[PDB]
RNA sequence: AAUAGGGUGAAGCCAGAGGAAACUCUGGUGGAGGCUCGUAGCGGUUCUGACGUGCAAAUCGAUCGUCGAAUUUGGGUAUAGG
RNA sequence: UUGAUUUUUCAGGCCAACCAUCGAAAGGGAAUCCGGUUAAAAUUCCGGAACUUGGAUAUGGAUUCUUCACGGCAACGUAACUGAAUGUGGAGACGUCGGCGUGAGCCCUGGGAGGAGUUAUCUUUUCUUCUUAACAGCUUAUCACCCUGGAAUUGGUUUAUCCG
RNA sequence: UUUUUACUUAUUCAAUGAAGCGGAGCUGGAGGUCAAACUCCACGUUCUAGCAUUAAGCC
């Protein structure tokens, strides 16, 4: 499994022709220097690797989710 | 302090094998564990590997020597004998 | 005799001890003489005298090793080669 | 080693993944100095091939 | 009686030499055109320990005169030979320690080792540590050279036979006592199965001609004829004399 | 492939003390040895113990030897009846 | 081994020291892990996540008008970044012991969040859960090496005195 | 018939991936040259742990 850091690279990767499905995982975390925040992991399943993008911003996650290709099957966990 | 009066390196053998054999061992075993001056780099870093093999830690030169000394007296004589006979042939 | 001349240069004149200092002094043209110990490796020796050929510097071949070359210079360490920058009260340059 | 890229198995120099830096340096200097002396021994030989 | 321990060694079942750790056969180069007419130069790469041998071996790399290839030779290291030394072999090689020269090219008194009995056999005489061959004289009309072997024997060899200048390295090995049965065990662990030795006088009459008796004793003269047969040659075979050697021989 | 834990304390090295020199003494450090006490292990001393139609065609118990090497051991392999 | 030839013919170019074969389920050796599952199988099944070897093969990137890339004084760095015959090396690949150092697992222990036990008395108590695989990326080291500089009032330095 | 030593092809020993053998001739260094150039020797590698392979050149 490979982690993706660049959000722009992730959207270009999610529209690759071999991408079967996607996973949106929500983790209720806390930074211990504040209070609860909602982390989101976007996971793209390619032929060889699963690619994960960690989005700690609860608003950038929602914008990113609607920026994925509409054809991908998305599982919400 | 001085730990042993006379056995020295052969004190590892205890009381065994006979005193004459242990003092005969001591002479040649001090020589084989000594550090010798390197004729190549000038440092005193030459130690024995196996018999006849003497390596320098510094310059990594290996020279063929004696069983327990870097040079035997017989080899030193041959070195001068060969040197002398070489001069006459080459004038 | 040259040992006495070399000892005087160390006492009164200018010099560098060591291979790296000698090569720098040949590059800068500050060397008057290069002295090489007998047990110096030939590759290092044949390179020092190539530097001296380019630099037009005489080379003196010491007869002893780097242990004996060091003690002539009054040092408690080994000197494989040295360069004379300024022969002072001595006359080593006129004899070599 | 068969399944890794070439930059992992070599160094960008002569004898890169085979010899160390100091051993390559000694080869270069030895090659230059010895071949320079080969010319000197040749011209000197030609000096003794016309007067002796 | 029974087949005695002398005779069981020829079958060579458990009496072959332990040769796993040996570093190759020590030989001179094959006598070729370069050695017959000029000299060839090699460089000492290694000086190594050969298990079962007192003398260290030298690995010397030569160029092949006819194809692009390196040839590694296994020489017996003479004392004073060092790694990186240039070794010269041939008729025109100079008289320096480690060089391989024909016997006729060496003046009288030259100390030489790994000498060829016959031209091209690649070394037979004076190969053990501390040993050497002295050149006594030459007979140029017959192309022969007189040498003295480590045993004190005088031999006449072809002047084309080769030898290596110097003394075999590793000498003085015998000066130190072994002090232990374990030291002899380790000595023969990489040579062959010849240690330890049971005395034949301590066996039974089946095992040895010396076995048996109500005291341990040989019973008959232990000097045995040269014409005796296998199973009889136990003791001093063809002994010209016996007893403590007194005076010169 | 396997081999607790201790004792002793060889070379080498550091420091101090004494001496004109040749050299000597002391305190540490170090960790040698087919060294040593002693487990596992390997062996098999004595009880001339048990048993002796046995648990066993050689075992059982205590006692004992040795226990870092000429050590112990699996597998592969070689040697075959005068 | 190539250029092939479709002419199913070839043209050649290199070499043939050595090289039948058998011989290890403890030597050498390409590549997999976790969770779950059976009455009985599991590194084999299920779920997920990887890897190696062989083959085919396109796209992107890279490179070329100074044709087969740039940077760094250097040790060397990188996403790539021609290379036949032949040759030279390296890895495979190597005893044993001693102390020292680092890591991992285990042992020990504090706080907190749970569960169980003791509770005539005492015990903020006794026991227990609090875990993280192969694999991918970045970072991380003794040793070794490079540049600078030129050292006696010798200095650095290990438990073990070696280095300049 | 016996003794000795000459030959090499039988036979025997050894080596090599059967690489340079034997004779002669080119080139120098020499003999003192007393015809006329005869005889002898050599005939590309030695401060250095580099390199040498798949012919350039001339006709
Ligand atoms: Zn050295």
């Amino acid at each position: 499994a490979r982690e993706i850091k660049d959000i722009k690279e992730f959207v270009e990767l999610a529209r690759r022709s071999d991408i079967k499905s996607a996973i949106v995982k929500v983790n209720a975390k806390v930074n211990a220097n504040g209070k609860k925040f909602k982390q989101t992991k976007f996971k793209v399943r390619g032929s060889r690797y699963q690619y994960t993008l960690v989005v700690n911003d609860a608003s950038k996650a929602k914008k990113l989710q609607q920026s994925l290709p509409p054809t991908l099957k998305i599982t919400n966990l | 302090t001085k730990r042993t009066k006379k056995v020295g390196i052969t004190g590892k053998f205890g009381v065994r094998y006979g005193s004459s054999l242990r003092r005969q061992t001591k002479k040649l075993e001090v020589q084989q564990h000594a550090k010798y001056d390197c004729s190549f780099c000038g440092k005193r870093t030459v130690q024995r590997g196996a018999t006849g093999i003497w390596n320098c830690k510094s310059c990594k030169k290996t020279v063929a020597g004696g069983a327990y000394t870097v040079s035997t007296a017989a080899a030193a004589t041959v070195r001068s004998t060969i040197r002398r006979l070489r001069e006459l042939a080459e004038a | 005799n040259i040992n006495s001349k070399l000892a005087l240069t160390i006492k009164s004149g200018k010099y560098t001890l060591g291979y790296k200092s000698v090569v720098k002094s040949l590059r800068t043209g500050k060397a008057k003489l290069v002295i090489i110990a007998a047990n110096t490796p030939v590759l290092r020796k044949s390179e020092l005298e190539y530097y001296a050929m380019l630099s037009k510097t005489p080379v003196y071949y010491f007869q002893g090793g780097n242990n004996e070359l060091g003690t002539v210079c009054g040092k408690l360490f080994r000197v494989g080669t040295l360069s004379i920058l300024d022969a002072g009260d001595s006359d080593i340059l006129s004899s070599i | 080693y068969a399944q890794v890229s070439k930059t992992h198995k070599t160094v960008q120099r002569a004898y890169g993944g085979s010899r160390c830096a100091n051993c390559v340096k000694e080869r270069i200097v030895r090659a230059f100095l010895i071949e320079e002396q080969k010319i000197v021994k040749r011209v000197l030989k030609e000096q003794q091939d016309k007067e002796k | 009686g029974r087949v005695i321990r002398n005779q069981r060694k020829g079958a060579g079942s458990i009496f072959t030499s332990h040769t796993r750790l040996r570093k190759g056969a020590a030989k001179l180069r094959t006598l070729d055109y370069a050695e017959r007419h000029g000299y060839i130069r090699g460089v000492v790469k290694q000086i190594i320990h050969d298990p079962g041998r007192g003398a260290p071996l030298a690995k010397v790399a030569f160029r092949d005169p006819y194809k692009y290839k390196l040839r590694e030779e296994t020489f017996i290291a003479n004392e004073g030979v060092y790694t990186g030394q240039f070794i010269y072999a041939g008729k025109k090689a100079s008289l320096n320690v480690g060089n391989i020269l024909p016997l006729g090219a060496c003046p009288e008194g030259t100390i030489v080792s790994n000498v060829e009995e016959k031209v091209g056999d690649r070394g037979a005489l004076g190969r053990t540590s501390g040993n050497y061959v002295i050149i006594i004289g030459h007979n140029p009309d017959e192309n022969k050279t007189r040498v003295k072997l480590p045993s004190g024997a005088k031999k006449i060899i072809s002047s084309d036979a080769r030898g290596v200048i110097g003394v075999v390295a590793g000498g003085g090995r015998i000066d130190k006592p072994l002090l232990k049965a374990g030291r002899a065990f380790h000595k023969y662990k990489v040579k062959r199965n010849s240690w330890p030795k049971t005395r034949g006088v301590a066996m039974n009459p089946v095992d040895h001609p010396h076995g048996g008796g109500n005291h341990q004793h040989i019973g008959k003269a232990s000097t045995i004829s040269r014409g005796a047969v296998s199973g009889q040659k136990a003791g001093l075979i063809a002994a010209r004399r016996t007893g403590l050697l007194r005076g010169t021989q």
